[PDB]
C-alpha cells in the first residue's frame, strides 16, 4: 500500500526538470491566486509603509505530475517545493518581507491526480505606500500591493484571481487603531517594461482615517484658546495687568499646541489642514493681543475712541472667526 | 579667505612631460572635487580632468589615455600630469573645486576657481 | 557498532516526504509546553514575548526496530531525516528556535515505533490590547498552533495530562504585570484549503498599579492641594499670593510634560491621561480665581469678598466628588 | 515529451563548461552593457547622509560557449539557471547594505540568445552613502552619486558601457518618488577610471541631483520665531505706568525663543559648523534679548530722568522694527539666490 | 608531498565514523571538561534584565574512534572538521539569543591528540537573563548568573566537569570590562542538577557579582534633595508677623522637591515597588512639611500665647538641623554596610 | 586554449585537501594583510562602538597551487574561495560584522604562477572602544582594531603588515562630522592564551574631538546668562520690576539649558567636564536670584545694610565666577 504510493511519486520526479516551466516553449500557464489577509498593522506616516501578514496561495496545473490509480490529493512535505517548479512571484512595492519558519518553514505542496499543484506561503511583508497629507487629518489613503511575475512574459505566465471577488478574505477581522478600512478592490492587467509585458495583479485597500480623536484633542482646545482670548473685551483697560496676562496665556498656549503637535509626522512641505487650523487660530490670540496694546497705548489721550474699539472688537472678532470657520470646514468636508 | 594657487607649467616643445600643480588654502577640500580646466586663447573653457572623494577619475574625450590627474589629501592639492603636449594644447591651465551639482563637467558647477598658469607649447 | 546497523536499516527505503498511516487513518499527535518566561507585554506593538519547550508525540510504524536497546536517545542531527509535522503558530508575529551552541532539539525513538520530538522555541506572539483602563487594565493573550498543510482528515493535535507547565513566576521579565493561570482549549477551524484542528492556550494577564501611584497619582494629588493654600493668604499679598499660584502652574505642568512621555501612545483617551489632565485643571483655575478676584476688587468689591469664601469649600468638595467617581467607575467599569 | 529536445540543449551547453572562467579568458576583454530602470527613489536621511533606491538592474554580455540552436531562438530560462554559468561580480562602491529581494523567489531573470548572448536583470534595495554639506540648510541642494563596477577583474579584463546613450541609459519611473522634503531635478550619467591597490577598475557613475524644499520649515520655525521676535517689540508701545504688564513681556517673550531654539535643535543634523537656520535663530534671539535690556534700561532711568527715559523708546519703536526689517531683506537675498 | 601521509590518516578516522552516536554509547559516561575564558563582560541593561558576554567556551572530551599514528602528536585541524564528529550540544539555560561570530571564518578550532582527546573552543556573545530586586537601588549589588548544560542527552549519558579547579576554570580578562555603572567584584563558580520531565540533566553555574557605583546620583540627586531640604529650615530665622512671607517660602520649597523627586525616578526601571532612593526622599518630603506644619502652628499661637510662638521658633533653629544631620548618619551608615 | 585553462584549474583542485593548511606539519605560512580603508562613521559613545568599512587582502603561498604553462594571473570566480585554504583570520573586538553581497558576495581571489594567493574581502566591521569621557568634550579617544589567528598558533602561521606604515590606506580620506584623526598606528605582536600564543595585528586611530561647535552652542550661552544676571546687582532697588525680570529671566533659562543638554548626551556615571560648567553656572546664576530675594525681604527693615549688600555683591560674583574660570580651564585643558 504505502510503497504503491511512496512507488508513484518516486516516478514523477524521476526525469523531471525544474528548470522548464510547466507546457515550456508553448501555450503560456495559468496560475490563479487566492490570498487570506490575517492582520495589517504598523501603518506608519513616517516611512509610508504598512506591514502585512497573509496566506498567499498559487493555484496552477503541470501535467507531468499527474497520477493514477491513487484516488487522494497527497500532501507532500514542504521540502518537495525545491525539487519542482513554483512561479517566481514577486511583489513590487515590498521593503523587507519573509517566510515565517517555525517550527518548520511555513509552505505546502499539495498535488492533485490531474495534476493540480497548490502551493501555499504564510508571508509578512511591509510593502510601500506614498501617503498624501495635503488633507490631514481628514485625508483618505489608498495602499495597494502590486503582485507580479518578474522572469515569465504575458507569452509564457497569466494571473488571475481564483474565485473572481471572492479571492481575498480576512479583511472584515482587520482592525486598525487610527484608520477604518471602507472598501478593498481586485485589478488585473499587464505592466510593460524595456523587457517586455508582465502580468499583474493589484490588491488595494482605501484608508479613511478616524477623526474622533483629533477633534477632542486637538481641534477643542484650539477653539477654547481663541474664544478665552475674547474675555478681555469685556474687561476695563485700567486692568493692564490682567488683559496681558490672557493675551499673552492665549498665545503662549497656542505656540504650545503647535510645537507639540509637529512631533508625530514626517518633514512634509505642504500645509496640512491641521496647520491651517492652528495657524488660523494663532492670529487671532495674537491679533486680540496686538488690539489690546493699541488700545492701552491710546486711551490715555482719548479715552472716547479707545472705548469704542472695545465695544467694537466684541462683535467683530466673533463674526470674523466663526466665518473662519464656515470657509475652513466647508472647504475640506 | 579660500584660495586656489597654482604652480608649475611654462614652455615645453613638442611633447614632453610637463607636470601643472594646485594648491588649495583656508578650507579642507577632502569632501570636495577638485578638477582641471583648460581654456585656450578666446575659444571657451574647456573640462579636462576631476576626481571626487572617493579618489574616481574622470576625464574628458579629447585628453583620454594622455593626461593623468592625481590629488593629495594630506596636502589639500591636485596634480595633473601632461605627456605628449601638442600644439593645441597650448593654454591657460584652472583650478576648480566644488561640489558637482548639475553634473560635475559644467564650468557652473565649481563655485571656488584658480587665477591661472599659462602652458606654452613650442613647435 | 549494532546502533549504527539499526538506525542504518530504519533509514532504509524511508520516504521522508510521506506522513505515517498516509492512506489509512489520521496521524495523532500528543503535544507539551514547557514554559520559560514571558517577555514583556509592548503596548505599542501589541504582542508580548514567549519562550518555551515545544514537545511533540506520535506514531511511526516505520519505525520500529527489535533488539535488547528498548530506547534511542539521538541529537538533532536525525531531525532531518524522519517525518516531522509541520506544527506552526497562527498568531505569531515572528518567531525563531535557538541556535547556540547547536540545534537545540531533541530526538527519541523507542522500539514500538513512538518518536518524541522537543525543541526551544521564543514566540512573538500577537495580542489585542485594551488600553481604555490604563494602568487598571487586564488581558488574555493566547497562543494559537496548528497543522499548515495537513488537514482535520491527516493530523490530529491532542493535549496531554499535564499539558503545560509554568515554573518560578517570579523568575520571569514580566514585572509589570502579574501572572493569573492558564486555559487550554481545542477547536477546528475551516480554511479555504481543508479544516485543520488548532490548539489554544490563554494566558491571564493583570497590570501592577504600585509604579504610578508613587510616581504620578500622589504627586498630582498634592500639587491640587498645595494650590488651595492661596485661599488662606490675605489678598493684599500680591507679591506673595501671585507667586504661589506661579510655582504651582510651572510644577503642574512640568509633571503632565513628565507623565505624558511615558503613556503609550494610542487613538483615544486612557485614565491617566484624564486625571492629569483634571488636576492641570484646577491648579490652573486656582490662579484663575485670585486674577479674577484681583481685578474684581475695583469693580465690585463687595462680590469679591464673598469669592474667597466660595473657594475654600468649592474646590475640596469638587475635587472629593470628582475623585470619587474616577475610583469607582474605573475599577467598576467592567 | 516535447520538453526532452529542451532538456538536451541545456545539458549540451552545461557539458564541459566551467563557470570559473570569465567569457573569453587571456583572449580579450569582456564587454558588459548595462543600463539601471529605477523603479522608486528612497528617502535621503540627512542624520546618516544616505539615501536609498530601488533598480531594475541590467547586465548582457557576450560568451560564446552558450551558442545553440533549436526550436526557440530565445531560452527564457529560470532564475536558478544563473548560478550554473558565469556573471559579472559587479559590486556598488558607496553602497552601505543593498538587499537583493529573493520573495517569494529569487528576483532574477536569465535570457539565452541563439548566439550567445545573455541578458540578466535582477532587483535591488541600494542604500548608498551620500555626502552632504549643509552650510545653507535648509535652502542646500545635493548631489547623491552612485557608482558601480567590477570587483575583481581589472579594466584590462572587464568594461563596462552603457546599453544605450548615457542620458537615456538610467530610466526613472514616474510615479516611483518616495522623497518627503526632497526634489530630484534631475540625474547625470557619466563614467570613470579608479586605481586601487589591486589595479586599476572601470567605474560607472551616475549623480542624483536633489534640492530641498523650504516649505516645511518655514512653517515650523521661520514664521514662529519671526512673531515671537515682533511680539517682543509690542513692549515699546505700552505706556509707562504699565510697569508690571511689560514684565511679562520681556520674560514670557525670551522663554518662547528657548522652546522654538531647543523643538528646532532636533530637526539639526549633528554638524561641526554653523548652518544657515543657526545664524537666523541666533540674530532673533539677540532682538528679543535686546528688547530685555533695552526695558531695563528704561526702567533703571524712570523716576530719576524721566524725560531720558521717554528718549529711548522713542527711537526703541523704530529702530527695532527697522533693523529686523532689514535682517531679513539680507539673509533672504543671500540664501535663497543660490 | 608529506600531506598525503596526513591526508590518509584524517580519511581513515572518518571511514565509518557514525556521527550521530556519542563516544562510548552502551559503555560509560562521556565526560565533557569545560572552561571559559571571559574577552568582554558587555553591558548591563536594567530595563531588560539582561547582561552580554563575550567568552571563549572552550570544550573537551574523550572519543576513542579517534585515535592515530603519526609524525604529530597534535592534529590542529580546520574547523571544517567539527561538522563530521560528535560534539557535545550544549546550550545556556537563561540565554536569549546568543551569536556565533562568523567573521570572516567560523571562529571555531578543533585538535585531535593521539589518544582521541579532542579540544573544541568558539566565541560566542551571549544574552543572558538576569533576575534583579531594587529594594537597595542605587546601593544594591546582584549576582547575574550563567547556566548551559547538555539538551538531548540525560545525566546518565553525558557529565559536565570544570577543566581546572572551580575557582580558576573561569578567567576574566583584565581589560574584559565595558561596564559603565557597575563593578565586577568576582564571580562564583559551581555545579548542580536539574531535573525535568525528560529526564535528569547536568547543569553548571557561574554567578557574576556587580556592585552599583553611586557616582552619578550623590551629585544629581541627593545633593540637590539635601540642598533643597537645608534651605527649607532658613525659614525659622525670619520672622513670625509676615504670614505671606513665610508661607509662600514654605510652600515653595515642597514644589521643589516634588519636580527633584520625579525627575529622578525616570532613570528606574518601571518597577511595582518602593526602591531605597525613594525612601530617603520620602524622608525629605517629611522634613519640608515639618517646617511648614511648625510655622502654621506657631501662627495660631501668635495672637494668643507668643511666649509659646517664641520658645518653639528658637528650638526648631537647632532641633531640625541635628534632626536632619542624625538621619543622615543613620541612612548613609546602613546602606553602605548593607 | 580556453580548455587548457580549465584542465589546469582542474589538475590543482583535484587532490586539494582543503583541511590542511599550507606546509602542514612544518614551518610556518607567512600572511601578509593589506587594509584599505573606505570609511568610517557612527563613532557612538552611547553603544561605546564606531562603524568600520574596508578593503581587507591577505597573501600567502601555497606550494599546491603553483601552476606552469600559463604567464597570467588567474582570476578565478569568487566561489572558487569556497574549496581552497583560507586563513581563518577574525577581529576580537568586532561586535557586528558582515560581508557585502550585492550583487554577489564581495570576494576576490587571484592565483599566481608561483602559488602565491591574493584573497580580498570587504568587511563593515564594527568594532568595539571604550571611551574615557571624563573630559569630554576636550577629550582624545583611542579607538583600536584586531586581528588575530583563531585556530593557529605562532607554531603554523605568521602575521605581518604588507608595506610597512604603507600597508593602510585611505586613512586621509576620513571626514568625521564632530571628530578629527590625529594618527594612526600599526602593531604587530603576539598573544599568549591559554591554548598557545597567537599572532596578532593592531590598527588603532587617536581621535580628537572637535571643540568648535561645542565652545559656542554651549559655553558662550552659560556665560553670557550668568554674566547678565550680574547687572541686577547695580539696578536700584526702586526699579525691582528689572530685577525680577533679570532673575526670573536667567535661572530658568540657565536650568533649560542644564536640563536640555542631559537629554541630548550620551549617559554615564562619572561627571563629565561639561557637567561641571553647567553645575557652577547654575549654582551661581541661583545664589543671585536669592541674593535679590534676600535684600527684598529686609531692605523695608535695615535699607542701610541690605543697599551695602549690593555694593559687596558686586565683587563677590565677578571675582569668584572669573576664579572660578580660571580652575577649572587650567584644570581640564
Ligand atoms: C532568501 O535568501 C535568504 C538568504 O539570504 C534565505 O535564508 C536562508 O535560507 C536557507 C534555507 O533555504 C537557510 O539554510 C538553512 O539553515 C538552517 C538553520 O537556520 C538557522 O541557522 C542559520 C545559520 O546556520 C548556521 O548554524 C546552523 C546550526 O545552528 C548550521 O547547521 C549551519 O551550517 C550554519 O553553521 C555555519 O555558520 C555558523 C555561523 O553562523 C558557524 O558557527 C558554523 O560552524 C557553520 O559554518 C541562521 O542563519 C538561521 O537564521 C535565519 O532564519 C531565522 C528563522 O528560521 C531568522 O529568524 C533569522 O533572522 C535568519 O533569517 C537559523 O537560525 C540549517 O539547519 C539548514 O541546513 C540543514 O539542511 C541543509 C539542506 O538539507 C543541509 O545541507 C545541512 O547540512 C543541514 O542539514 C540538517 O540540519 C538540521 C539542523 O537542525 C538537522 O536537524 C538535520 O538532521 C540535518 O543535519 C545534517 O543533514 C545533513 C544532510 O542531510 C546530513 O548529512 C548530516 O549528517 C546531518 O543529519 C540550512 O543551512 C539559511 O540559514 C537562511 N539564511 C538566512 C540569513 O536567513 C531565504 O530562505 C531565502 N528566501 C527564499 C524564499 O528563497
Ligand atoms: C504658529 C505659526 C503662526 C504663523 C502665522 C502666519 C501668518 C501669515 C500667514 C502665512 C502663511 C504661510 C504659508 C507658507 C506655505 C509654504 C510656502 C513656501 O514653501 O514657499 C516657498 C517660497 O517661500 C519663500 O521663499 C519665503 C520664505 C519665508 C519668507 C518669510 C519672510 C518674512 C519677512 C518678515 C519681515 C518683517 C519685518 C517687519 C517687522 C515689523 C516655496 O517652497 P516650495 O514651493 O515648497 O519649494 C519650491 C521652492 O523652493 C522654489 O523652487
Ligand atoms: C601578476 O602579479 C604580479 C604581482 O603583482 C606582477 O608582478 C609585479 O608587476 C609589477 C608591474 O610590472 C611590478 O612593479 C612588480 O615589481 C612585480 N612584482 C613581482 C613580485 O613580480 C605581475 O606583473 C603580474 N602579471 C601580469 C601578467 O599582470
Ligand atoms: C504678575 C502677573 C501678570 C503674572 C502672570 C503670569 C502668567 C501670564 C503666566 C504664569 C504661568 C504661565 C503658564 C506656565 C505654563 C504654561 C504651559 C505652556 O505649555 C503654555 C503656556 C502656559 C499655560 C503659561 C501661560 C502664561 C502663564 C499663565
Amino acid at each position: 500500500n504505502m510503497s504503491f504510493v511512496k512507488e508513484t511519486v518516486d516516478k514523477l520526479l524521476k526525469g523531471y526538470d525544474i528548470r522548464l516551466r510547466p507546457d515550456f516553449g508553448g501555450p503560456p500557464v495559468c496560475v490563479g491566486m487566492n490570498i487570506d489577509i490575517a492582520s495589517i498593522d504598523m501603518v506608519s506616516e513616517v516611512n509610508m509603509d504598512y506591514t502585512l501578514t497573509m496566506y498567499f496561495q498559487q493555484y496552477w496545473r503541470d501535467k507531468r505530475l499527474a497520477y493514477s490509480g491513487i484516488p487522494l490529493n497527497l500532501t507532500l512535505d514542504n521540502r518537495v517545493a525545491d525539487q519542482l517548479w513554483v512561479p517566481d512571484t514577486y511583489f513590487l512595492n515590498d521593503k523587507k518581507s519573509f517566510v515565517h519558519g517555525v517550527t518548520v518553514k511555513n509552505r505546502m505542496i499539495r498535488l492533485h491526480p490531474d495534476g493540480t499543484v497548490l502551493y501555499g506561503l504564510r508571508i509578512t511583508t511591509t510593502a510601500a505606500c506614498m501617503m498624501d497629507l495635503r488633507r490631514y487629518p481628514l485625508d483618505e489613503q489608498n495602499c495597494t500591493l502590486e503582485i507580479e511575475s518578474y522572469g515569465y512574459t504575458t507569452d509564457d505566465i497569466e494571473f488571475y484571481w481564483r474565485g473572481g471577488d471572492k479571492a481575498v478574505t480576512g479583511v472584515e477581522r482587520i482592525e486598525l487603531p487610527q484608520f477604518s478600512i471602507v472598501e478593498h478592490r481586485l485589478v488585473s492587467r499587464n505592466v510593460v517594461f524595456a523587457t517586455g509585458a508582465y502580468p499583474r495583479l493589484s490588491l488595494s485597500f482605501r484608508l479613511k482615517r478616524n477623526i474622533g480623536y483629533f477633534i477632542l484633542q486637538t481641534y477643542m482646545p484650539s477653539i477654547l484658546i481663541t474664544i478665552l482670548s475674547w474675555v478681555s473685551f469685556w474687561i476695563n483697560y485700567d486692568a493692564s495687568a490682567a488683559r496681558v496676562a490672557l493675551g499673552i496665556t492665549t498665545v503662549l498656549t497656542m505656540t504650545t499646541i503647535n510645537t507639540h503637535l509637529r512631533e508625530t509626522l514626517p518633514k512634509i512641505p505642504y500645509v496640512k489642514a491641521i496647520d491651517m487650523y492652528l495657524m488660523g487660530c494663532f492670529v487671532f490670540v495674537f491679533l486680540a493681543l496686538l488690539e489690546y496694546a493699541f488700545v492701552n497705548y491710546i486711551f490715555f489721550s482719548q479715552p472716547a475712541r479707545a472705548a469704542a474699539i472695545d465695544r467694537w472688537s466684541r462683535i467683530v472678532f466673533p463674526f470674523t472667526f466663526s466665518l473662519f470657520n464656515l470657509v475652513y470646514w466647508l472647504y475640506y468636508v | 579667505q579660500v584660495q586656489l594657487q597654482e604652480s608649475g607649467g611654462g614652455l615645453v616643445q613638442a611633447g614632453g612631460s610637463l607636470r601643472v600643480s594646485c594648491a588649495a588654502s583656508g578650507r579642507t577640500f577632502t569632501t570636495y572635487i577638485m578638477a582641471w580646466f583648460r581654456q585656450a586663447p578666446g575659444k571657451e573653457r574647456e573640462f579636462l580632468a576631476a576626481m571626487d572623494q572617493g579618489r574616481i577619475q574622470y576625464y574628458g574625450d579629447s585628453v583620454r589615455g594622455r593626461f593623468t590627474i592625481s590629488r593629495d589629501y594630506a596636502k589639500n592639492s591636485v596634480d595633473l600630469q601632461l605627456d605628449g603636449l601638442r600644439p593645441e594644447d597650448t593654454a591657460v591651465y584652472y583650478c576648480a573645486a566644488g561640489a558637482g551639482f548639475w553634473g560635475l563637467r559644467t564650468a557652473s558647477s565649481y563655485h571656488y576657481w584658480g587665477q591661472g598658469t599659462q602652458v606654452t607649447v613650442s613647435s | 557498532g549494532d546502533v549504527t546497523v539499526i538506525l542504518n536499516n530504519l533509514l532504509e527505503g524511508y520516504d521522508n516526504k510521506l506522513r505515517p498511516d498516509i492512506g489509512v487513518k489520521p496521524t495523532l499527535i500528543h503535544t507539551d509546553m514547557y514554559v520559560n518566561s514571558i517577555g514583556p507585554v509592548n503596548a505599542i506593538n501589541m504582542e508580548y514575548t514567549i519562550d518555551i519547550f515545544f514537545a511533540q508525540t506520535w506514531y511511526d510504524r516505520r519505525l520500529k526496530f527489535n533488539s535488547t536497546i528498548k530506547v534511542l536517545r539521538l541529537n538533532s542531527n536525525m531531525v532531518g531525516k524522519i517525518w516531522i509535522p509541520d506544527t506552526f503558530f497562527r498568531n505569531s508575529k515572528k518567531a525563531d528556535a535557538h541556535w547556540i551552541t547547536t540545534p537545540n532539539r531533541m530526538l527519541r525513538i523507542w522500539n514500538d515505533g513512538r518518536v518524541l520530538y522537543t525543541l526551544r522555541l521564543t514566540i512573538d506572539a500577537e495580542c489585542q490590547l485594551q488600553l481604555h483602563n490604563f494602568p487598571m487594565d487586564e488581558h488574555s493573550c493566547p497562543l494559537e498552533f496548528s497543522s499548515y498543510g495537513y488537514p482535520r482528515e491527516e493530523i490530529v493535535y491532542q493535549w496531554k495530562r499535564s499539558s503545560v507547565e509554568v515554573g518560578d513566576t517570579r523568575s520571569w521579565r514580566l514585572y509589570q504585570f502579574s501572572f493569573v493561570g492558564l486555559r487550554n482549549t481545542t477547536e477546528v477551524v475551516k480554511t479555504t484549503s481543508g479544516d485543520y484542528v488548532v490548539m489554544s492556550v490563554y494566558f491571564d494577564l493583570s497590570r501592577r498599579m504600585g509604579y504610578f501611584t508613587i510616581q504620578t497619582y500622589i504627586p498630582c494629588t498634592l500639587i491640587v492641594v498645595l494650590s488651595w493654600v492661596s485661599f488662606w493668604i490675605n489678598k493684599d499679598a500680591v507679591p506673595a499670593r501671585t507667586s504661589l499660584g506661579i510655582t504651582t502652574v510651572l510644577t503642574m505642568t512640568t509633571l503632565s510634560t513628565i507623565a505624558r512621555k511615558s503613556l503609550p501612545k494610542v487613538s483615544y483617551v486612557t485614565a491617566m491621561d484624564l486625571f492629569v489632565s483634571v488636576c492641570f485643571i484646577f491648579v490652573f483655575s486656582a490662579l484663575v480665581e485670585y486674577g479674577t478676584l484681583h481685578y474684581f476688587v475695583s469693580s465690585q468689591p463687595a462680590r469679591a469678598a464673598k469669592m474667597d469664601s466660595y473657594a475654600r469649600i468649592f474646590f475640596p468638595t469638587a475635587f472629593c466628588l470628582f475623585n470619587l467617581v474616577y475610583w469607582v467607575s474605573y475599577l467598576y467599569l467592567g | 515529451d516535447n520538453t526532452t529536445v529542451f532538456t538536451r540543449i541545456l545539458d549540451r551547453l552545461l557539458d564541459g563548461y566551467d563557470n570559473r572562467l570569465r567569457p573569453g579568458l587571456g583572449e580579450r576583454v569582456t564587454e558588459v552593457k548595462t543600463d539601471i530602470f529605477v523603479t522608486s527613489f528612497g528617502p535621503v536621511s540627512d542624520h546618516d547622509m544616505e539615501y536609498t533606491i530601488d533598480v531594475f538592474f541590467r547586465q548582457s554580455w557576450k560568451d560564446e560557449r552558450l551558442k545553440f540552436k533549436g526550436p526557440m531562438t530565445v531560452l527564457r530560462l529560470n532564475n536558478l539557471m544563473a548560478s550554473k554559468i558565469w556573471t559579472p561580480d559587479t559590486f556598488f562602491h558607496n553602497g552601505k547594505k543593498s538587499v537583493a529581494h529573493n520573495m517569494t523567489m529569487p528576483n532574477k531573470l536569465l535570457r539565452i540568445t541563439e548566439d550567445g548572448t545573455l541578458l540578466y536583470t535582477m532587483r535591488l534595495t541600494v542604500r548608498a552613502e551620500c555626502p552632504m554639506h549643509l552650510e545653507d540648510f535648509p535652502m542646500d541642494a545635493h548631489a547623491c552619486p552612485l557608482k558601480f563596477g567590477s570587483y575583481a577583474y581589472t579594466r584590462a579584463e572587464v568594461v563596462y558601457e552603457w546599453t544605450r546613450e548615457p542620458a537615456r541609459s538610467v530610466v526613472v519611473a514616474e510615479d516611483g518618488s518616495r522623497l518627503n522634503q526632497y526634489d530630484l531635478l534631475g540625474q547625470t550619467v557619466d563614467s570613470g577610471i579608479v586605481q586601487s591597490s589591486t589595479g586599476e577598475y572601470v567605474v560607472m557613475t551616475t549623480h542624483f541631483h536633489l534640492k530641498r524644499k523650504i516649505g516645511y520649515f518655514v512653517i515650523q520655525t521661520y514664521l514662529p520665531c519671526i512673531m515671537t521676535v515682533i511680539l517682543s517689540q509690542v513692549s515699546f508701545w505700552l505706556n509707562r505706568e504699565s510697569v508690571p504688564a511689560r514684565t511679562v513681556f520681556g520674560v514670557t517673550t525670551v522663554l518662547t525663543m528657548t522652546t522654538l531654539s531647543i523643538s528646532a535643535r532636533n530637526s539639526l543634523p549633528k554638524v561641526a559648523y554653523a548652518t544657515a537656520m543657526d545664524w537666523f535663530i541666533a540674530v532673533c534671539y539677540a532682538f528679543v534679548f535686546s528688547a530685555l535690556i533695552e526695558f531695563a534700561t528704561v526702567n533703571y532711568f524712570t523716576k530719576s530722568q524721566p524725560a531720558r527715559a521717554a528718549k529711548i523708546d522713542r527711537l526703541s519703536r523704530i529702530a527695532f522694527p527697522l533693523l529686523f526689517g532689514i535682517f531679513n531683506l539680507v539673509y533672504w537675498a543671500t540664501y535663497l539666490n543660490r
